[PDB]
């Protein structure tokens, strides 16, 4: 089970902080990664780890804007965005790589949550 | 100074030489890389084209021409004939056949079943995404007449994917390298698994059962070594055809079960000479090929 | 302005072997021969002037033109020995070059071991569309086979060839996005001999001699010779997947190997039936079980 | 398995413009196996357009020079041969074949289920 | 079960042209395995022609010197050798061997079936 939180109304230009709580059978946040989709358009990627120590995959629209980080103390990983605009508004969900060979890739991931909206001005 | 656009396109004439062990897989195809430069003069104003040896002279002449690095390349791969076409208004056509072992994660525990995805990952070798960045990726691939001759059968038409990689080892907004991601999906063809391999070891299987059908514990516990002995010669029949892998697969389940149901049989033979002559738990008949069907769906819950 | 250059081939093969079944891919030695015709030039003596390996790359630095050809289906850079140029003074150019190369082609096994495939090897220039070169013609020249009772393929007919064009949707970047392309076809079939009498042969003596269980007189001895005769077609099937080609489909050996189970196991069946439902009546089934299996068979 | 019709063939002046239509029917899971081919009194059927091997490629004989175009729709398992600055040598039944084997797309041999053919004449 | 009979041998001056004849009769497949050898008196049976692994390609014994050659009709099983420009040393009879086996066309000793022979004087 994953749960997202930290969404919410803010100004073109502003910053949030998404958080995805992780509970269950992960030895790694490694696996966690985040997505959007807004109405009527598809799951996009936005952002999960690398492949290689030190390295992090974003997607081509992050443009350096976004940062995940991770907290495996507490088994989380969490999206510090910045510089948002109002293409960024979506909705927010983080899911669990079970497998495959794409780390960009929905159909790779599973155990969803909720999301979180994120709505810029 | 804005980076400059590449716009790829890869050409995939064959992928095959899977290495379950190592997870690898060749991939032979072509890579077209095109960007703009400085407008140039050429022979007649029309386009140049420099192939294989000669490009070196260009490149030791100023011609800029990036390195682009195969991710998951296993070694150097196997370059080909390239070319280069250069148009007097800059423009630049990067072109080479090459032919790859690449890697990725696959998993064979649903074998023969099994579907795979052939992964490409291209990434500038050394020029970030504020000097080369990738603008578009587009695929190309082998038009299948028919597939049942094929040992994996494509699955929807390639996908791409253009990202940064951030890298937290090269310290201002200079450590995001442009990647192509290609991803091809297949699926194994099942049919010689399923009628040599599977097939055989279910009647195998199911033919040990058939000791209960003996009216002597002399005969029933003599033949339960013959089956034994025929499941041990089954066996090193898949061992030797079947891929290495470092975990079990389906039907290494199906021989432990059998190993299993031969060795309960021989329990249950030797308890039932002993218990009270129990005939009446002799007949069951049933009750093993029931029991091993139940264990067997739950086998292949994942 | 200028037309296309015609470049006239040749092409010697010597051998085609090491077919990989599951791979699709067959080795081709031979040899390339290209010729076509340059500006006039001065030449020692006039007369024909040999080019030789790494001296030819001093030529085409010093302004020769020398198109590169691939081999759209070979499997990675083919191993090129010796290769030559010859200059003549009136202009002609002739390329020649040993080649040892992998090549690929769709190859059907069903029918192994009486399968026919068709080896080919497909020529077109690397960078120069049919605007700018095409192939006037094709030679093909082939082995001269003494006996072929020990050769694995047998040959069949003369190499046909093809000249035709390739047209890329991807190049419209006027009229330059086509490009002319050989193609040679050696027809051959399998020998099989070795399959019929090592592996055919023996696997039908097996399969009938499993049928020999309905003239054992006791229950206990038919169904136990039965596994004995289960073994011995799981220590066939080893033996054959020892030895024959790996492929993603059955063959007939395969459908064989799984047609002896089927016989052993349903005889296994008719045993313990008969049993409980003494009946030797029906054990009287010696002619009816293997026909039932022959007229399967057909099937 | 399956079958094969032509149509879209009739009498134009040199120069001139016709689309042929080929209609496929049956065990068929795609048209990259359907090719055209044409045979006129006197001469033997020879080979005219295929697909290629890999995609957006297209196999033409020598005496195409751009002038036809193999066009598809996968959806109605149909190919098109759009025929431009048509000339008194193209004349002739132009045949639609599937391929039941080989490794030759140039090859007849390797076609069957051929159609009833249409007649494709150009006049001066 | 081979059988080889020659013919065409005969007196000649120096300088003289002589065409040699072949046939084959028997389990015989292909005539590519016949090949020509002459034996002078008092000397080692030598090689003359056979045909080459690669079509269109022939072997030559170093004395030939262009001055001969070999040619067939497989329809008929039959081998020619032409030889022209005959000096003395060419004095012989010429036997029409089968290539058994082996993997030396040039060695007499991978050849069987030999003809009787005709015999063929230079006089000079
Ligand atoms: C009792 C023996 C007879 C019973 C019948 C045969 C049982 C066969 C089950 O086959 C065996 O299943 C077990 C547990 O599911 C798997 O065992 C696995 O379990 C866990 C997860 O559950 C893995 O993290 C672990 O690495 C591995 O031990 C084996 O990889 C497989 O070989
Ligand atoms: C009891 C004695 C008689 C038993 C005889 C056993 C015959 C062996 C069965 O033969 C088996 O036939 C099936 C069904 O066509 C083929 O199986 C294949 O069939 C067709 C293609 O032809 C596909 O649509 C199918 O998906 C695939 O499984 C196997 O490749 C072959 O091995
Ligand atoms: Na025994």
């Amino acid at each position: 089970q994953l749960q997202e939180s930290g969404g919410g109304l803010v100004q073109a230009g502003g910053s949030l902080r998404l958080s995805c709580a992780a509970s269950g059978r992960i030895f790694s946040t490694n696996v966690m990664g985040w997505f959007r989709q807004a109405p009527g358009k598809e799951r996009e990627f936005v952002a999960t780890v690398g492949r290689i120590g030190g390295s992090t995959v974003y997607a081509d629209f992050v443009k350096g804007r976004f940062t995940l980080s991770r907290d495996n103390a507490k088994n989380m990983v969490y999206l510090q965005m910045n510089s948002l605009k109002p293409e960024d508004t979506a909705v927010y969900y983080c899911g669990a790589r079970i497998g495959g060979s794409d780390r960009l890739a929905p159909e790779n991931y599973g155990y969803w949550g909720q999301g979180t909206q994120v709505t810029v001005s | 100074a804005r980076p400059v656009d590449v716009s790829v396109s890869i050409f995939i004439n064959k992928i095959y030489g899977v290495n379950t062990l190592e997870q690898t897989y060749k991939v032979d195809g072509y890579i077209v890389a095109q960007w703009t430069g400085k407008p140039r003069k050429t022979p007649g104003d029309k386009p140049l084209i420099v192939e294989n040896t000669q490009i070196e002279r260009w490149i030791n002449n100023g011609l800029w021409v990036p390195a682009l690095e195969f991710i998951n390349v296993v070694g150097s791969p196997d370059t080909g004939n390239k070319r280069l076409m250069l148009f007097p208004d800059g423009r630049v056509i990067y072109n080479a056949r090459f032919l790859g072992s690449f890697s990725n994660d696959m998993d064979f525990r649903l074998f023969p079943f099994d579907r795979q995805q052939f992964v490409l990952e291209l990434e500038p070798f050394s020029y970030n995404n504020q000097q080369l960045r990738f603008s578009d990726i587009q695929v190309y691939t082998e038009n299948i007449d028919n597939e049942e001759i094929d040992e994996w059968w494509i699955r929807g038409k390639a996908s791409t994917h253009i990202s940064d990689i951030r890298y937290d080892h090269l310290s201002p907004n200079q450590n995001e390298f442009s990647r192509i991601t290609v991803r091809i999906d297949a699926v194994r063809n099942p049919s010689y698994y399923l009628w040599s391999f599977i097939l055989p070891l279910g009647l195998i299987i199911a033919a040990s059962w058939s000791v209960f059908w003996l009216e002597s514990f002399s005969e029933r516990l003599q033949t339960s070594f013959t089956c034994m002995l025929t499941v041990v010669a089954y066996a090193f029949y898949t061992s030797n055809i079947l891929p290495r892998l470092p975990y079990t697969t389906v039907i290494d389940q199906m021989i432990i079960a059998g190993y299993g149901s031969i060795f309960a049989a021989i329990l249950l033979i030797i308890f039932a000479h002993h218990r009270q002559d129990d005939l009446l738990i002799q007949r069951s008949r049933l009750a093993f090929p029931l029991g091993f069907l139940a264990i067997g769906s739950v086998l292949v819950i994942r």
